[PDB]
């Protein structure tokens, strides 16, 4: 209906047709899309609702979608998952606090969040051991190791999921031998490579200082932690590490990419990651796995086949016919002559001819194809008119046997 | 054709005394003495300090015992005396530790020694009286 | 709306857009994450169809021309596609635009450009169209 503007008759207002259209949530579960397996059954799952119900997300679920606040505050739109609904809650109940409220709530409320965290949300609470929340200073050097090694390294890939969480446990390694080493010593890693079966780096590292695996971190080394939870120049870590000012950046930031890793995410659980999805086009959005080609293909036979019922009787003879579809812009035997006043863009519509041939594309393409790279069409700038150039055309009627020749003053 | 070391950082320790396998133990005192005992009449001492020429408890012992300081004394005493001060962010980089309380510049706990040492033992202990702590 | 068709055989929905890039008036807009990876834009590219590299999912100027160079060896020759900036990151703007003229001077297939959270100001917009070298601007208006 937007294709042929009928759209707008609803509405008591001339037809109003449109150029094209695009599709954002309708291609999230395509067969090359990455988006995990778990990821796309859930966006299938999501029923949709009508356009005019849309606008009930910033209040409730409706259709599997809701919508919370980002960082910014800006609005968006994200299947309700166990994880976004505690995002919303957490919208409502703690980032709309002002800057001095802020931390007695979260004070107050550090129980409930931590659960909350533990639970539900793609970030959890880093200083869990064995299901037990504790803090950071309550915790030994072996186990902020270990978690830092099951929060980062992944079983699966048997690899580190990024490569600067493997230098931040290795750092993590490299400040414990110092704090427990007693003078002038060669470090245990060497190379933070030997990472790549962590447990036998983490055994070898508190072996030869036993002592870290009963004592709790130092204060020093606390904010040592939280300090390098910090570095810019690493992706940000996992985990929440501490309830303080800046808990919104630390539960809000890098909240995208796991929807398509969940082998990454704690328990591999969908419903602890954000997917973005709209509420109205969620309701096509059903078969997973087509390939993108099937679905863009389908769309665009669906218009054809509309288009020739509606306006060519469904004859397919009817449809005009080019050489070439495309390089058009939105906005028998001749002899041209070149001046100095001539017009460019005549001089090239008049050389290309009125057909859609190898010759209209010839003088009328605005870039040719090398290897895989586009470049200036050469044979304009060859041909751009100048005082004294005459161009010759002979069987402009024939493609096949069209020639044209371009004579210059060469010595007189 | 065109190794990494590690530096001793200063920990210190409280220093409770050293709880035995109650094997060891038992082999100590008599046999009888099991049940022998009111232990509400019993006293005992839980905790001990001080603030004297040498500082706290620790470092004391440390110059009365060993005529030194290992790395948590001297650290512990440069705390004390005010020479280093704990820091903890922007200094433009990020910094966490110890930095000179005057200067502000950082100071990493091996060159606590080298900078502070002959400073602290001039002024600790008995030694000529300074009107500075005394009202002139 | 119109249909056309080509010496192939193949019948277009002739619109001004079809029109203009030879293609259907279908295409796959910039989506952080879905169309950060350069599978699915050569994918989408090689069904016959626009898509937009999301350069959101990129920090630098060499994650994304790897990105690029790796969606170009698997499109076929002749084919082209599209890049995604969101206006709101002063930083990836500062980064891409120049990576784009680049590349772009080195003839790189990047048919269009597309400026999501925001449209520019009337001056940089003249900076995109003269310098940038693309075929045409994409610009969403919210």
């Amino acid at each position: 209906p937007y294709l042929t503007g009928e759209w707008s008759t609803k509405f008591d207002y001339p037809p109003m047709p449109f150029d094209g259209f695009l599709f954002g949530s309708r291609v999230m579960i395509a067969k090359e899309v990455k988006t995990s397996p778990d990821a796309k059954k859930c966006i299938a799952a999501c029923t949709g609702v009508p356009d005019d119900k849309w606008e009930q997300t910033y209040k409730k679920p409706t259709g599997g979608i809701v919508t919370v606040r980002s960082e910014m505050g800006e609005p968006i739109h994200k299947i309700a998952t166990r994880g976004v609904m505690l995002w919303k809650e957490f919208d409502e109940t703690i980032f709309n606090l002002p800057k001095n409220k802020l931390v007695p709530t979260l004070e107050a409320k550090r129980d409930y969040i931590i659960s909350r965290l533990n639970a539900d949300f793609q970030k959890p609470w880093f200083a869990t051991v064995n299901g037990q929340a504790r803090d950071l200073a309550t915790m030994t050097y072996e186990e902020v190791a270990k978690r830092l090694v099951e929060l980062m390294f992944i079983r699966s890939t048997n690899s580190w999921f990024d490569v600067t969480w493997r230098t931040f446990t290795g750092d993590f390694l490299r400040r414990v031998e110092e704090r427990f080493t007693k003078s002038k010593t060669l470090s245990l890693i060497q190379s933070y490579s030997l990472l790549d079966k962590p447990d036998e780096a983490i055994e070898k590292v508190f072996n030869a200082y036993p002592a870290a695996r009963e004592q709790f971190l130092n204060a020093q080394d606390i904010d040592h932690f939280l300090s390098m939870c910090q570095n810019p120049m690493q992706k940000p870590v996992p985990f929440v590490p501490v309830l303080d000012r800046r808990f919104e950046i630390f539960f809000k930031k890098d909240s995208l990419w796991q929807s398509e890793h969940l082998e990454a995410v704690v328990d591999q659980d969908v419903q602890r990651t954000c997917i973005l999805h709209g509420p109205v086009a969620a309701q096509f959005t059903k078969v997973i796995d087509e390939p993108i080609k099937s679905i863009m293909d389908g769309i665009h036979d669906g218009h054809i086949k509309k288009l020739l019922h509606q306006y060519y009787g469904d004859d397919e003879s009817k449809i005009p016919a080019v050489e070439y579809f495309g390089g058009e812009s939105p906005v028998d035997s001749a002899v041209f002559k070149a001046t100095s006043s001539t017009d460019e863009e005549s001089w090239f519509k008049a050389l290309a001819g009125s057909e859609i041939n190898w010759r209209h594309a010839s003088f009328l393409c605005s870039f040719i194809t090398q290897d895989k790279m586009f470049v200036s069409n050469p044979i304009r700038k060859v041909f751009k008119p100048s005082q004294g150039m005459v161009v010759e055309i002979s069987n402009g009627n024939t493609s096949s046997k069209t020639v044209v020749t371009l004579s210059e003053p060469v010595q007189g | 054709n065109g190794q990494v070391e590690i530096q001793p950082r200063a920990n210190i320790q409280l220093d409770f005394p050293e709880l035995k396998p109650y094997k060891q133990v038992k082999q100590i005192a008599p046999a009888e003495l099991e049940g022998l005992l009111d232990l509400e009449r019993v006293i005992v001492v839980t905790g001990f300090a001080e603030v004297g020429p040498w500082g706290s408890a620790r470092t004391r012992w440390e110059m009365e015992a060993f005529g030194e300081f290992s790395l948590e004394g001297c650290v512990e005493m440069a705390w004390i005396m005010g020479f280093i001060s704990y820091h903890n962010g922007n200094l433009g980089r990020p910094y966490t530790g110890w930095v000179d309380s005057k200067t502000k510049e950082p100071v990493d706990d091996k060159d606590v020694k080298a900078k502070y040492e002959t400073s602290i033992l001039e002024h600790s202990g008995i030694r000529l009286i300074e009107p500075e702590l005394f009202n002139g | 709306p119109k249909l056309i068709k080509n010496k192939s055989g193949k019948i277009f929905v002739e619109t001004k857009f079809s029109k203009l890039i030879g293609r259907p008036p279908l295409l796959v807009p910039g989506m952080t994450p879905c169309t950060v990876s350069p599978d699915f834009v050569a994918a989408t590219t090689n069904a016959g169809y626009t898509i937009e590299l999301a350069g959101g999912g990129y920090f630098s100027a060499a994650g994304m021309t790897a990105a690029i160079d790796s969606v170009v060896s698997q499109i076929e020759k002749g084919s082209t596609f599209g890049i995604n900036l969101i206006y709101v990151n002063p930083f990836m703007l500062q980064w891409g635009i120049p990576l784009i003229k680049e590349l772009r001077s080195k003839g790189y297939p990047i048919q269009f450009l597309t400026i999501g959270a925001g449209v520019p100001s009337l001056e940089v917009a003249s900076e995109y169209i003269e310098t940038l070298g693309l075929k045409y601007l994409g610009l969403k208006p919210g």
